[PDB]
């Protein structure tokens, strides 16, 4: 009937976890082993940020450089004649 | 003459500014009978236009390269009727207003509830002061000479 | 001095987002910083002045290099009334074909901008007639900015 | 300090009524009062009050 | 009758009476002396 | 963290402390005005800058002055 | 334009990658208590 | 810069100037 | 129980309280120390519940103020009728309503303004009006200036009458609180008596005078040869010449054999093919049905005659699981607080004004109304603005009630309490949906603009590129188009011509109405309308809910409804009251209504109006460029603002010159508003000191000390000037366009 206490302070501050599934294992052990041996080295954040930046740099480089003529419009260039200057300029 | 403007009664661009307007008015006029209120109003407008255009040329204003009067607010004696002659009467009227307002404030300030006499005017005193406010220059200069015009113990403060 | 603004304690102890904002605002008010004396202030002014001069000269060298590399200065020199001065070239991957055909005016081979800054007439008056002169000026300005 | 009902002019530099006149109401004659003179003015300030207390050396013009 | 005069001595009523009289004066002057640009004096 | 100050012109109106909605200002014995009362700001660590204090002192200019300083969680009035 | 392959190399490396890395660096420097 | 090597010269000089600006900024902070 | 209650002579009429300017409130009755007295005098001049505290005097003042307002409205109406009688080309208009422009105002020739009296036709010269009074008088059967004169006098009489009542019921016989509280009998009498009998009387007037006169006007006879409206009352045979059903006397109505009244009591959709308006034989039937509806609906609530409902047992009976204690304690709210009633009344009246503005343009009820484009546009815009103002007023008064009339000691009735107890959820979800709508409405326009700018129109959101056809509106149109065959077998045609069904109707050249198409350009603008309405509701509802308290200021209700800010503390608390939320919502209401009226103007000029020629070819005004050019903001800039604004700007030297002048005047007023909207009181209060110094130097210091406007009056002035400038600009633009090109 009382909603305060100094001992159980977490009961009187709303620190409960409203949705907690304490299940320790949900997937196939073989599949988990085959997933952690491949996505395990990606844990090192210090060696992942400097990997992502270089990957993205080289990716937008190769794709930015080795593009296609039909795909891009700024790469296909002008294929017509230029209009003239309103005051007889070029 | 002055400023490269010709007088208006010789401007060959004023004639057009007159005849075009006249012809527009007549085109408007030809949509009624010569004995109806619109026709009378339009004929009155045309007569007013003629009377207006036959006054500027006689006054002596200088027209422009487009046929429009131009005011020489310079002090030129041949053009005093443009700025200084009306300016003097305006200054007279404005000094009148200011002087009578100042005098009303001065008189009201020495009363019981001076703030009451500013949302509820007392028409006798105000009328008296408005009447006496005809010779305001002879009073303003007299108050200046007599050292009664300005204060010295102003209540401005800045820390 | 343990958070983003290290020159002030009032903003360091600020838990709110305001700590960020007022850190960028009061970043050049060297007078109202922490532990400031009249000999650190003046030297910071001196060094910031040197940095400002460096930035100005880098900007000018960039203008020179970009008019020399992509501009049509030489063509403009021999017909300064029937040609448009090119500022630089544009490479926008969002463009469409009509936009490329529209902005490819002048004499350039691709789409470019037209210089409305008057640098062409200035450089031509003082005696510059070839992209080589513009490139020499650009590298010299890089050098003086480095200095 | 000054007499009752006396018209004195203020000298407090941070007063709304600086260089203005006002009539004393009643100066307190206690031993340790720092601002005993009480003066009421005929024009309110930005807050709306018209009475204020000063020290005798802070206002006098008669 | 005294309070009626006091009410007629108010600021808005005197203001509107004065401005209406002045508007009438100026309107009559312009209806009799129209298109005045230069003082003929 | 704002800085409150009480200059020696308080006539002991007690309005400053009545108005402050944070229990920051309190009365204190101090002889000299009329009733040996004066204001005091011991709990300035809780003032938000409400300036309700300054809007109450009927002194010439003022006797209680709040100077807005370093901002914190208590002074910002946050509840989240 | 002599190179004409550099504008395809640089503006992707200056309008996409440069902000992407400097914003991350500045966010790490801002949100740290030292 | 109508030539090819001149662009590389400009690039390396800009890089040197960048390192110099980096050192200056570090000294200013 | 329910009886007459009056207190004989509660207030002596005199001039004593008249000489003392401030008398209602004791705080400012003393006098003007500073110049912020003249202002708050007029500010709380009408704050009846602030002067005193008893509901009785407040109610009496409210009653008498209502009577004064009615008197002013009667003077307005009598003036409009007298002008239509004396300075109007009405009789000439009646002889040729398709070539004579309406006009009921002439200007004295004084300073060259004579040219405002343009050539409207019929031998007349005056400003062309757009009130639609000529069409209303033609539909009423009015056919002579005499019949106007009289009614003018009539109005004047009522005016005096109203004034008399206004005095009487405050000074000689004023009721007491217990009388106003009888809401059951009040609703009984407003339903059965005011609406029911009013509709029945108007149906009588229609069926007796308005039908034969208008029918003879449609048959092409001279409006002077038409018999007078009483020759059809004292001669049933002269009236039966048109509707022979009258020959059967009043017998069909009493023997329930009134299916023989199908002559003048019809049910036919569409518009009259010659006047471009509804069939008056249909509006008579409509009013006859509405009258009996309201009459039988006026017997619901209980009076002292035993039977009837009571609006307290009705309320408490509705109390569900989810919603606490139901509607309990709301009958106590709406009978002991004038604000909680004004809120609901203003909201409903504003919404009703919007409904009226939407209905009248689509079903023109007056003859030759859809033809005159200027009148049909003004009647839309005016009513839209009125509704937009009234809804914001409703919000403001709900906030006022919540601030100073609500109390919890009786409001443990968990309906208002429950909605007050999850405001942090209501406002959060409204904020999220506002953001979602804003993005998915305006970002589409930005997409279209960027694409049409990047030379790639194939990636736009047009009707050729990716399509956003509104399917639900199209389905509703197709459903209403087929109603007179399946879901309305007795109605001869659809209710309106705007539905996809039907065909075109002409009124001698210009087109009246036709089926309106709906494409992507309409999808986008409808979603924009929804977004702006949602943002306005967000602001107003946030203000109303947080009018009492919030996390920032838990004791805001102690401060009041109207106050600038609670200090510069807590980071800053400027504009924290409900009055400031109304201040902020006025601008968004302005935005919304301006977008609505722009939508209507362009869509009508583009896809509805025009002038058809023989063989059927119809060319709209702009040329149907709304479906393609309204998908990009640049299109609204050039094809609507730049293009259509080309009539007002070059209107100098013509009869449409005043619009060209008021264009720039309203621009100036709008820009003037920014000085108050951007600045603050401290700078001006300081600057005024340096002028008071120069005044003291010359002994011209006023006794009423010149303080600067309060922090709330600055905002009030700013928003007032802003709204005036904007609405007057749009007014001048719309009129100068449609008068010349419509
Ligand atoms: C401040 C001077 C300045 C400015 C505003 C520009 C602007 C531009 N250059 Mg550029 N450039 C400059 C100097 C400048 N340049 C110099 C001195 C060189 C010689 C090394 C170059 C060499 C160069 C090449 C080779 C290319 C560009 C390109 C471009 C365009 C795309 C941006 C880009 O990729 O930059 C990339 C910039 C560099 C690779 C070098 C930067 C040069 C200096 C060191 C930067 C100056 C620092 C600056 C003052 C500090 C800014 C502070 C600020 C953030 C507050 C853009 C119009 C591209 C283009 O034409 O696209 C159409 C392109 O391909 N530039
Ligand atoms: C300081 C500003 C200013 C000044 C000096 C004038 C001066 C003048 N105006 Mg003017 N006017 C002004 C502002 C001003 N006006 C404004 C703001 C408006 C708009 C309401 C007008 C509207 C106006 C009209 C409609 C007329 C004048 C006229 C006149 C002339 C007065 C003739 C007369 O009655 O004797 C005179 C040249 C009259 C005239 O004849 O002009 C020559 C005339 O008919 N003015
Ligand atoms: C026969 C003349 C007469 C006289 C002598 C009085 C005398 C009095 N009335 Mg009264 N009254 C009258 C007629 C009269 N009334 C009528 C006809 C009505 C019905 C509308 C009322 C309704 C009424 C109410 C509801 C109240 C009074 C009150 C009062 C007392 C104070 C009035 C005061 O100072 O305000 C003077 C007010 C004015 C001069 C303002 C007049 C503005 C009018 C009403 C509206 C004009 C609108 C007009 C169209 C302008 C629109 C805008 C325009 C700028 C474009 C005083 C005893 C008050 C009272 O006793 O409370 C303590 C009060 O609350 N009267
Ligand atoms: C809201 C109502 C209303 C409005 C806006 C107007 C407005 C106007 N009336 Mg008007 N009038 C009204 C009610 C109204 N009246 C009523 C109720 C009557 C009957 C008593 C009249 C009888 C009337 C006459 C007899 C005349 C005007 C005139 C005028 C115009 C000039 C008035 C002036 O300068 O003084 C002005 C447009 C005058 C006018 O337009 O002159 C051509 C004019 O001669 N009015
Ligand atoms: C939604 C419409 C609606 C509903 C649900 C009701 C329901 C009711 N009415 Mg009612 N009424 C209505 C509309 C409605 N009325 C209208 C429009 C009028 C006019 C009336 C006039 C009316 C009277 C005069 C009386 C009722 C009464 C009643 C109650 C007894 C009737 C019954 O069940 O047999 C019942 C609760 C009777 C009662 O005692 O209710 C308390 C009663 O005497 N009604
Ligand atoms: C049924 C309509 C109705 C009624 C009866 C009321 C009644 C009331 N309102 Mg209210 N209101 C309404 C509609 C209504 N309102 C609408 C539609 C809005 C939205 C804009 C508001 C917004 C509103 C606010 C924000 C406030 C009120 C307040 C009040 C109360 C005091 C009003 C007062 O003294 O004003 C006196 C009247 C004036 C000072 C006139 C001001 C002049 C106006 C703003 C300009 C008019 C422009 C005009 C059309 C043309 C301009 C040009 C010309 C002047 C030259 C009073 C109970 C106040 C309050 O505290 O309530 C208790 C308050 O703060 N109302
Ligand atoms: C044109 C000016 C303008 C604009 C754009 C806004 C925008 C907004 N106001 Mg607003 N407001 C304005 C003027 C303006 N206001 C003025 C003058 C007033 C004074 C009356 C107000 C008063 C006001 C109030 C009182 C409220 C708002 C609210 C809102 C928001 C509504 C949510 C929404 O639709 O999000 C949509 C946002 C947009 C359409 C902005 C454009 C976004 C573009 C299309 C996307 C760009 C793509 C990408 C992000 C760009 C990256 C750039 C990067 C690469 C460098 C929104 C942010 C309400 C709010 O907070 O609700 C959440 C609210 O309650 N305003
Ligand atoms: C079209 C809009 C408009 C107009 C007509 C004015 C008009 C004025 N402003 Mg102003 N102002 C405006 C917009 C406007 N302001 C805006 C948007 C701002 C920014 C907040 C200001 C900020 C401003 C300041 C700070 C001052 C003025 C002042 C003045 C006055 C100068 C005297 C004069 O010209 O007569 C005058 C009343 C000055 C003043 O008071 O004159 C003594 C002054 O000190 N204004
Ligand atoms: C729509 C939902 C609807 O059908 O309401 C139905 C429900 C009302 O159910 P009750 O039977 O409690 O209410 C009937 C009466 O008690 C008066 O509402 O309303 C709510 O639960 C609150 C609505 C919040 C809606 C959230 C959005
Ligand atoms: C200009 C301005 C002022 C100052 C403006 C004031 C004081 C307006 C007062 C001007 C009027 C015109 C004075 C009244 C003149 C008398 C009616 C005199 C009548 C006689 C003739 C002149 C008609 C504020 O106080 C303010 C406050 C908060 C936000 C913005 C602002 C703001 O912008
Ligand atoms: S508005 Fe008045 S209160 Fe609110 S912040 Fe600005 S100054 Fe402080």
């Amino acid at each position: 009937s009382v909603y305060f206490d100094l001992g159980e302070i977490d009961n009187t501050t709303g620190n409960w976890d409203l949705y907690g599934n304490d299940d320790p294992n949900r997937y196939n052990g073989f599949q988990n082993k085959f997933f952690e041996t491949f996505a395990g080295a990606f844990t090192k954040r210090g060696l992942l940020l400097k990997f992502l930046v270089l990957g993205g740099a080289t990716t937008i480089g190769y794709l930015g450089s080795t593009s296609s003529p039909d795909l891009l419009a700024i790469k296909n260039g002008p294929k017509q004649v230029p209009v003239m200057g309103p005051r007889g300029r070029k | 003459d002055v400023a490269g403007l010709t007088p208006c009664k010789e401007s060959k661009g004023f004639a057009k500014r007159e005849k075009q307007e006249i012809k527009k008015l007549e085109s408007r006029l030809k949509l009624y009978a010569p004995d109806s209120a619109p026709a009378l109003a339009l004929n009155a407008t045309i007569e007013k236009t003629k009377r207006r255009f036959a006054f500027y040329g006689n006054e002596g204003l200088l027209c422009g390269t487009d046929g429009l009067p131009h005011l020489i607010v310079d002090g030129d004696q041949a053009h005093l009727g443009e700025f200084v002659y009306p300016g003097l009467v305006f200054l007279y009227i404005a000094g009148w207003i200011g002087w009578v307002g100042r005098a009303y404030l001065i008189d009201v300030r020495t009363s019981k509830k001076p703030t009451e006499k500013e949302i509820i005017i007392d028409v006798p005193l105000a009328l008296r002061i408005m009447s006496k406010g005809l010779t305001w220059p002879v009073a303003a200069i007299g108050e200046l000479r007599s050292g009664k015009l300005v204060e010295k113990s102003a209540n401005i403060t800045v820390s | 001095a343990s958070r983003f603004p290290k020159f002030s304690r009032g903003l360091s102890q600020d838990p709110t987002t305001r700590r960020i904002w007022f850190g960028i605002a009061t970043a050049h008010d060297f007078e109202s910083h922490d532990d400031m004396t009249e000999e650190r202030l003046y030297q910071k002014i001196f060094a910031s002045h040197f940095g400002q001069l460096a930035i100005i000269f880098l900007w000018t060298s960039g203008n020179l290099f970009h008019v020399a590399w992509q501009g049509n200065f030489e063509a403009w020199g021999q017909d300064p009334l029937h040609v448009r001065p090119i500022a630089h070239a544009i490479w926008d991957p969002h463009f469409g074909q009509p936009a490329v055909e529209a902005f490819t005016r002048g004499g350039a081979s691709g789409p470019v901008n037209i210089a409305y800054s008057g640098v062409y007439q200035w450089w031509y008056t003082i005696g510059l007639r070839t992209n080589q002169d513009l490139y020499g000026g650009s590298i010299f300005l890089l050098f003086v900015s480095a200095l | 300090g000054p007499k009752r009902g006396s018209i004195v002019k203020v000298l407090r530099r941070e007063s709304y009524w600086f260089n203005d006149t006002g009539k004393v109401v009643a100066v307190d004659q206690a031993p340790g009062v720092r601002y005993p003179v009480v003066v009421r003015f005929d024009k309110v300030n930005y807050a709306g009050v018209s009475t204020n207390n000063y020290s005798p050396d802070e206002l006098e013009a008669a | 009758m005294q309070d009626v005069k006091t009410y007629l001595s108010t600021a808005p009523v005197l203001a509107t009476l004065w401005f209406g009289f002045l508007a009438g004066l100026l309107i009559e002057i312009n209806r009799f002396f129209p298109d005045a640009l230069v003082l003929p004096l | 963290a704002h800085s409150v100050k009480i200059y020696d012109t308080c006539i002991g109106c007690t309005q400053c402390v009545r108005a402050c909605p944070t229990d920051v200002l309190e009365m204190v014995p101090w002889d000299g005005c009329k009733a040996s009362q004066i204001a005091s700001a011991p709990r300035t660590e809780d003032c938000v800058g409400c300036k309700r204090c300054e809007s109450a002192c009927p002194t010439d200019f003022l006797s209680v002055r709040v100077y807005l300083g370093a901002e914190t969680t208590r002074s910002m009035g946050l509840a989240y | 334009m002599t190179a004409s392959y550099l504008p395809s190399i640089f503006v992707p490396l200056i309008g996409l990658v440069f902000p992407a890395i400097t914003m991350a660096s500045l966010f790490i420097y801002i949100e740290q208590d030292e | 810069s109508i030539s090819d090597s001149q662009i590389i010269v400009a690039l390396v000089s800009a890089f040197i100037t960048g390192i110099l600006a980096l050192r200056l900024g570090k000294s200013l902070y | 129980e329910v009886k007459i209650m009056v207190e004989k002579d509660p207030v002596k009429t005199s001039f004593e309280k008249w000489a003392k300017p401030g008398h209602f409130s004791r705080t400012l009755a003393k006098g003007p120390n500073t110049t912020t007295w003249i202002w708050n005098l007029h500010a709380d001049a009408h704050d009846f519940d602030s002067h005193t505290n008893d509901l009785e005097e407040i109610s009496r003042k409210v009653f008498s103020a209502h009577f004064g307002q009615l008197a002013v409205i009667f003077i307005w109406l009598s003036g409009m009728y007298f002008h239509g009688a004396r300075f109007s080309n009405y009789e000439a208009w009646l002889s040729d309503p398709t070539h004579i422009k309406p006009s009921a105002q002439v200007v004295w020739p004084i300073v060259g303004q004579k040219i405002l009296n343009g050539d409207v036709g019929g031998g007349f010269q005056g400003i062309q009006i757009t009130s639609g009074f000529f069409q209303l008088w033609r539909a009423s059967g009015i056919t002579s200036e005499l019949q106007l004169y009289t009614t003018a006098i009539g109005g004047l009489i009522f005016a005096a009458l109203m004034l008399f009542a206004g005095w009487f019921h405050y000074h000689k016989a004023a009721p007491k609180l217990a009388w106003f509280q009888n809401v059951e009998s009040m609703l009984n009498h407003h339903l059965a008596g005011l609406l029911g009998l009013g509709s029945l009387a108007w149906a009588g007037h229609q069926v007796h005078v308005s039908l034969p006169i208008n029918r003879l006007l449609d048959a092409g006879v001279d409006p002077k040869e038409i018999p007078l409206p009483h020759e059809f009352i004292l001669n049933r045979d002269l009236l039966a010449q048109l509707y022979p059903s009258f020959s059967k006397g009043l017998t069909p109505f009493f023997t329930l054999n009134w299916s023989e009244y199908s002559d003048f009591l019809t049910f036919r959709g569409g518009l009259n093919p010659v006047t471009g308006g509804l069939w008056l034989t249909d509006t008579a039937h409509h009013h006859l049905a509405i009258a009996v509806l309201f009459l039988v609906a006026g017997h619901m609530y209980r009076t002292n005659f035993g039977i009837g409902h009571s609006m307290k047992e009705i309320l408490e009976a509705h109390k569900g699981p989810f919603t606490g204690e139901g509607h309990k304690g709301l009958y106590e709210i709406l009978t002991t607080s004038w604000h909680a009633q004004l809120a609901i009344n203003l909201a409903m009246l504003g919404s009703l004004t919007i409904i009226v503005a939407h209905h009248m343009y689509a079903m023109p009820p007056y003859p030759y109304l859809a033809t005159d484009y200027a009148t049909q546009l003004s009647l839309f815009t005016h009513h839209m603005w009125i509704g937009g103002f009234l809804v914001v007023g409703a919000a403001a008064h709900a906030a006022i009630f919540m601030v100073r009339d609500y109390d919890p000691t009786t409001q443990y009735n968990n309906l208002l309490d429950r909605v007050l107890r999850h405001r942090d959820a209501i406002i959060s979800h409204l904020n999220w949906v506002c953001i979602f709508l804003g993005f998915h409405s305006f970002g589409l326009y930005i997409h279209n603009d960027t694409m049409s700018a990047l030379g790639r129109p194939q990636d736009m959101f047009s009707d050729t590129a990716i399509q956003l056809q509104p399917v639900f509106a199209q389905w509703i149109q197709n459903t209403h188009a087929l109603a007179p065959s399946l879901t309305a077998p007795n109605a001869t045609a659809s209710t309106s011509l705007t539905w996809g069904g039907g065909d075109l109707v002409a009124v001698g050249g210009k087109v009246a109405l036709l089926p309106i198409p709906l494409g992507t350009a309409d999808f986008l603008v409808h979603h924009i309308h929804a977004f702006t309405i949602h943002v306005t509701v967000l602001i107003l509802l946030k203000g109303v809910l947080f009018a009492r308290s919030s996390r920032l200021i838990p004791d805001k209700a102690n401060l009041g409804f109207r106050f600038p800010c609670d200090g510069p503390g807590r980071g800053g608390t400027c504009q924290v009251s409900a009055w400031d939320h109304v201040f902020l919502g006025l601008f968004w209401m302005y935005n919304a209504i301006s977008v609505v009226i722009f939508h209507f103007s362009w869509k009508m000029q583009s896809d509805v109006w025009g002038s058809i020629s023989d063989q059927g070819v119809v060319t709209h005004i702009t040329g149907g460029n709304f479906a393609q050019s309204s998908i990009t903001i640049n299109g609204w800039l050039r094809d609507f603002l730049w293009a259509q604004a080309s009539q007002v700007i070059q209107s100098y030297g013509s009869s449409l010159s005043a619009y060209g002048l008021l264009f720039l005047g309203a621009h100036f007023v709008w820009a003037f508003s920014l000085m108050f909207l951007f600045s603050g009181r401290g700078y001006w209060q300081e600057l005024i000191e340096s002028i008071v110094w120069a005044h003291n130097k010359l002994k011209v210091a006023p006794a009423i000390q010149p303080r600067a406007l309060s922090i709330v009056q600055g905002r009030a002035v700013g928003v007032a000037h802003y709204l005036l400038g904007g609405i007057a600009t749009t007014w001048a633009f719309f009129l100068a366009r449609i008068i010349s090109v419509g």
